[PDB]
């Protein structure tokens, strides 16, 4: 019922991807791959849990067993850079899920921690009754972060909008995550932090109030 | 898993050849392409738990025949016909 | 050779209907399920609906049931989508796909996709709030405009090195946010410009 991809992988030319695809008894059903890359439709690449259609090269197989749902790129190359997706067959209402897929970044370059700056409201917004907390994350490689928010250390679903990576002039990549609140919210707060993970490590700003 | 099916067209890797060992059933399908070639498979359907499914997939292409059984190796003797038009 | 086309998106208010069809060739038409499957700019895939081959079956993806009518015409080759009642969270590239069965199904054949973008935005200029420094970094928070693009300089062209003006994000509204951030020592003013609103702030960030 709910496929889980890491939102990142990464490997060095030559090497081997692993991409994995999780959920309940992912092993007692039949799992689908797609390979996306940027302003085109996804393309099929491996179909009951490992058959490749004629045309997919033999650099790509899966399998599938326990919990787990697995695309190997062997020997793999810049053309291979996409994002892959996993699926299987839901029964709700009879159609497909599709896990939130993963982002295969061939290594052209060091791999790069990014710099996180973190604004807090301005005054001039707060007397307008609005409150903006700005991140800006930057100069980062691979292009793929994943962002969470905490006030006083507690998670922050709502109001957090975030912008996917872009190249920056230098080929190192880009992102801002904006979290919107209340002005009491603001000040209610002890502090508001922006969490930023990259290559499974983690980078954190915190701002407080005046 | 204690079945064993003759396979051809796609056969896992962990194959004395034309054998796949399953706990699910073993089938034979026949598929017409977009022009007339027909093409034939057979193999291992894995156990699926709760879900199971041969004859009764609505959702699958009409020129498509698949049939499925479950005893050692009963899958030669298995000869799936595409429907006439 | 099997060909699949989307048409029929684009923009709507939030609570319109749009109509998309998609139309299908190389391929005996009515002998395949065909699906929508759509996805929110930079985000992930996700299934909207099937009809069976015959059309008689047919099934949604709750996010969608009620609001949304596949079908097909298998006269015409064509398959469509009725999208009634339309909400922000609608917005996404829509693709028309095939179903094909092994042992079990897979999406084989993908359109390219018509944008459709749910928005009562129309035309806003932006509001500009200062990133005041703390002690350096500075910026210029440029808020809830639309539609692209927006320029930003800073003291007048004057001010070139160490700046990083960040692309926007497309917020749930349907307005969009950039922010321009300069890295200095020791003054400093943002040309906000907007030319699809004749809108032209200049704002004094300080400490």
């Amino acid at each position: 019922i709910e496929l889980t991809q890491p939102p990142s992988v990464s490997v060095a030319p030559g090497q081997t991807a692993r991409i994995s695809c999780s959920g309940d008894s992912l092993g007692s059903k039949y799992v689908i791959w797609y390979q996306q890359k940027p302003g085109q439709a996804p393309v099929l690449v491996i179909y009951d849990d490992s058959n490749r259609p004629s045309g997919i090269p033999e650099r790509f197989s899966g399998s599938n067993s326990g919990n787990t749902a697995t695309l190997t790129i062997s020997g793999t190359q810049a053309e291979d850079e996409a994002d892959y997706y996993c699926s299987t067959f839901t029964m709700s209402g009879n159609g497909t899920v599709f896990g939130g897929g993963t982002k295969l970044t061939v290594l052209g370059q060091p791999k790069a921690a990014p710099s996180v700056t973190l604004f807090p409201p301005s005054s001039e917004e707060l007397q307008a009754n609005k409150a903006t907390l700005v991140c800006l994350i930057s100069d980062f490689y691979p292009g793929a972060v994943t962002v969470a928010w905490k006030a006083d250390s507690s998670p922050v679903k709502a109001g957090v909008e975030t912008t996917t990576p872009s190249k920056q002039s230098n080929n190192k990549y880009a992102a801002s995550s904006y979290l919107s609140l209340t002005p009491e919210q603001w000040k209610s707060h002890r502090s508001y932090s922006c969490q930023v993970t990259h290559e499974g490590s983690t980078v954190e700003k915190t701002v407080a109030p005046t | 898993p204690f079945l064993k099916c003759y396979c051809s067209g796609h056969c896992p890797d962990d194959a004395i050849n034309n054998t796949c060992i399953t706990n699910g059933h073993c089938f034979a399908i026949i598929e017409e392409d977009d022009q007339g070639e027909t093409t034939l498979a057979s193999g291992c359907m894995k156990y699926e738990g709760s879900d199971f499914q041969c004859k009764d997939s609505p959702k699958a292409q009409l020129r498509r025949t698949i049939e499925c059984c479950r005893t050692n190796l009963c899958n030669q003797y298995l000869q799936p016909t595409l429907p006439p038009v | 050779q099997v060909q699949l086309v989307e048409s029929g998106g684009g923009l709507v208010q939030p609570g319109g209907s749009l109509r998309l069809s998609c139309a299908a060739s190389g391929f005996t038409f009515s002998n395949y399920t065909l699906n929508w499957v759509r996805q929110a700019p930079g985000k992930g895939l996700e299934w909207v609906s099937y009809t069976s081959s015959s059309g008689s079956l047919t099934g949604y993806a709750d996010s969608v049931k009620g609001r949304f009518t596949i079908s097909r015409d298998n006269s015409k080759n064509t398959l469509y989508l009725q999208m009634n009642s339309l909400r922000a969270e609608d917005t996404a590239v829509y693709y028309c796909a095939r179903e094909r069965w092994h042992v079990r199904g897979y999406f084989d054949h993908w359109g390219q996709g018509t944008l459709v973008t749910v928005s009562s935005a129309s035309t806003k200029g932006p509001s500009v709030f200062p990133l005041a420094p703390s002690s350096a970094a500075l910026g210029c928070l440029v808020k809830d405009y639309f539609p692209e693009p927006v320029t930003v300089s800073w003291n007048s062209g004057a001010l070139t090195s160490g700046v990083h003006t960040f692309p926007a994000v497309l917020q749930s509204s349907g307005l969009y946010s950039l922010s321009s951030v300069v890295t200095v020592p020791s003054t400093y003013i943002c040309n906000v410009n907007h030319k699809p609103s004749n809108t032209k702030v200049d704002k004094k960030v300080e400490p």
